[PDB]
RNA sequence: GACGACCCAUUCGAACGUCUGCCCUAUCAACUUUCGAUGGUAGUCGCCGUGCCUACCAUGGUGACCACGGGUGACGGGGAAUCAGGGUUCGAUUCCGGAGAGGGAGCCUGAGAAACGGCUACCACAUCCAAGGAAGGCAGCAGGCGCGCAAAUUACCCACUCCCGACCCGGGGAGGUAGUGACGAAAAAUAACAAUACAGGACUCUUUCGAGGCCCUGUAAUUGGAAUGAGUCCACUUUAAAUCCUUUAACGAGGAUCCAUUGGAGGGCAAGUCUGGUCGCAGCAGCCGCGGUAAUUCCAGCUCCAAUAGCGUAUAUUAAAGUU
């Protein structure tokens, strides 16, 4: 139980990566402004967060 | 309060204050130098030595772990330093008997976490980061 | 030689409600990070500084009546202070969002010939308008009152006259 | 191409004698024309005839529409031949320079300053 | 007109002298004197004033208002960073003053030097030699070795700016120009607009359902029209000659590529009680704490958050510290 390497050399390795380019500098700040503010969704209090995979 | 305000006590505040700074303790450590003289810095944000030999160094309760150190002489002192090896399976990529670059943890010269007696880790082995070695995108240079 | 910078970070890293503000009103005007917006603030917070020593200073001080004086021309010049003012205390009523007004693409938007706010960027960075007669390929230009009434369209371009681009051409041939 | 040369702030030199004014330029949907062109266009404009004019500057402004530059006009050629500064005589040809590039003359120098009597052997010779 | 010379004045200074201003240390409190310390008298010397020096004579001078001694990774100042007010910290370094050219000493020339791109000697180094002798000092520009955590081209040129000479003409690694350059600073691209498609609010139309709808919005599907420099590149321009920049031919965008990264998502602190693996092991963790088979913190995937052509880490230091 001294040995390295242990938990990263018996874990699986594996991608699903991107063919989706992504929007940089300008556009990055519209679809942030957008998304949270102009949709206009909102609804009564709540806890949800921008995130939720749950 | 509790203390002088005339119109010609410059002299008994300035002599006061000057002697009273001295309790402090950061002050006494940057004014004497006998901060340099004992570190194994000379004050230098980094420094380079040769490896002795790998160590496995004990966790602080409540945390058990093995840490997997290495120890290591300096270049320009001669003197020895217990340091640090960070992430998973690193510790493969320093090879005995060969240089390597030290840096302090992040406090300055306090021994950090549940580690004791380690005040240093490593950042490069031989002109090459622990991250590129790590992630893959070099490879060992030999 | 001499540099020196035309921003400054906020003191506190995070914040949620300073944060919601900095990105709502990038969203208003199509800019491109914060720097933009710290810049304005810098310049804005540094001319309430003077003004701020101007007040405490002795009433029919000759320092205090030639800086004023010259001051609020130059406020007025730009556009963001009226000369139905025309005193100290206004500086003070003065806020972020009317320099903002006075910016080269809120000004192509709101009184001229454009889509959304984030065409007309575009418009002046591919040389398609001029300010009186000369080219410009900076949103930042903050505009001068007198200037205006001079905003137009490029003399080459194929919005109006001159060489039509390379996308009608191409298919031309 | 159809352009436009234009004055700006004359000046009788009659110390150096030339005249001196700035060549303002204009054109259109072009900018950056050949110097030789412009002071063609300065010949006919005082009579002066194009080989004691001289010109140079042109620095072209954004978007092009404009470019100005700076312009001598000398009574007579041997005027301008003596005062003149060599590499704008040489700019359209009439002199050069040889002389010849950099260092075989220091080289050469330091050698000649080890011998005594006679250096016609290095300043030929090497 | 040119040159030279004596003196006076002038200019550029030079040299001494006045008053005030200094970092740490008392586990440095008495210091200085015939090896002149302080003063008097006369003389020598020197560009001159003067214990500067010598003879003779007196016994003074300095200190708890910190002398004397020791220390300084101490050249000084004009200044720099931070900062409400008061401060704190730094100043090798482009301007001004000073000191020094391997370490010491002596000296020639000159108006000016105790000169080192002058000289002589000793000491420490190092080179050539036919061994008799001879020659040397990169803290000048480049360049090499060494030292280290740590720093560029043995490039181009007197055209600019100035200096030097007997000179309008000569010379200058001063200086200008280019190369290397994510120390640092300023500017601001990496897709904008319609069609269809769903989607929402006021509306208004309807009892509501539902439908319309433009101010919108993303989001799918393909596209369509339109635009531009990034690059490639003839010409002009730039300049000592050229590069770059600006100016202009001709090529140059359908998103699969003409590809934005660096860190983070338990709390402090903006963002996952999602999925797989590991099971106090391996590792993470500035701090508080996570891992003992159901891990929101580890190793990966997906998603999300922050800043953005920048971001992370180590160290000195200031603000936070009314914890000097």
């Amino acid at each position: 139980l001294a040995r390295v390497g242990k938990v990263r050399g018996q874990t699986l390795k594996v991608a699903k990566q991107e063919k989706k380019k992504k929007r940089t500098g300008r556009a990055k700040r519209r679809m942030q402004y957008n998304r949270r503010f102009v949709n206009v969704v909102p609804t009564f209090g709540k806890k949800k967060g921008p995130n939720a995979n749950s | 309060m509790g203390k002088c305000r005339g119109l010609r006590t410059a002299r008994k505040l300035r002599s006061h204050r000057r002697d009273q700074k001295w309790h402090d303790k950061q002050y006494k450590k940057a004014h004497l130098g006998t901060a340099l003289k004992a570190n194994p810095f000379g004050g230098a944000s980094h420094a380079k030595g040769i490896v002795l030999e790998k160590v496995g160094v004990e966790a602080k309760q409540p945390n058990s772990a093995i840490r997997k150190c290495v120890r290591v002489q300096l270049i320009k002192n001669g003197k020895k330093i217990t340091a640090f090896v960070p992430n998973d399976g690193c510790l493969n990529f320093i090879e005995e008997n060969d240089e390597v670059l030290v840096a302090g943890f992040g406090r300055k010269g306090h021994a950090v976490g549940d580690i004791p007696g380690v005040r240093f880790k490593v950042v490069k082995v031989a002109n090459v980061s622990l991250l590129a070695l790590y992630k893959g995108k070099k490879e060992r240079p030999r | 030689w001499v540099c020196r910078k035309t921003y400054v970070t906020p003191r506190r890293p995070f914040e949620k409600s300073r944060l919601d503000q900095e990105l709502k009103l990038i969203g208003e005007y199509g800019l491109r990070n914060k720097r933009e917006v710290w810049r304005v603030k810098f310049t804005l917070a540094k001319i309430r500084k003077a003004a701020r020593e101007l007040l405490t200073l002795d009433e029919k001080d000759p320092r205090r009546l030639f800086e004023g004086n010259a001051l609020l021309r130059r406020l007025v010049r730009i556009g963001v202070l009226d000369e139905g003012k025309m005193k100290l205390d206004y500086i003070l009523g003065l806020k972020i969002e009317d320099f903002l007004e006075r910016r080269l693409q809120t000004q192509v938007f709101k009184l001229g010939l454009a889509k959304s706010i984030h065409h007309a960027r575009v418009l002046i960075r591919q040389r398609h308008i001029r300010v009186r007669k000369q080219v410009v390929n900076i949103p930042s230009f903050i505009v001068r009152l007198d200037s205006q009434k001079h905003i137009d369209f490029s003399l080459r371009s194929p919005y109006g006259g001159g060489r039509p681009g390379r996308v009608k051409r191409k298919n031309a041939k | 191409d159809t352009v436009t040369i234009r004055t700006r702030k004359f000046m009788t030199n009659r110390l150096l004698q030339r005249k001196q004014m700035v060549i303002d330029v204009l054109h259109p949907g072009k900018a950056t024309v050949p110097k030789t062109e412009i002071q063609e266009k300065l010949a006919k404009m005082y009579k002066t005839t194009p080989d004691v004019i001289f010109v140079f500057g042109f620095r072209t402004h954004f978007g092009g529409g404009k470019t100005t530059g700076f312009g001598m006009i000398y009574d007579s050629l041997d005027y301008a031949k003596k005062n003149e500064p060599k590499h704008r005589l040489a700019r359209h040809g009439l002199y050069e320079k040889k002389k010849t590039s950099r260092k075989q003359r220091k080289e050469r120098k330091n050698r000649m300053k080890k011998v005594r009597g006679t250096a016609k052997a290095n300043v030929g010779a090497g």
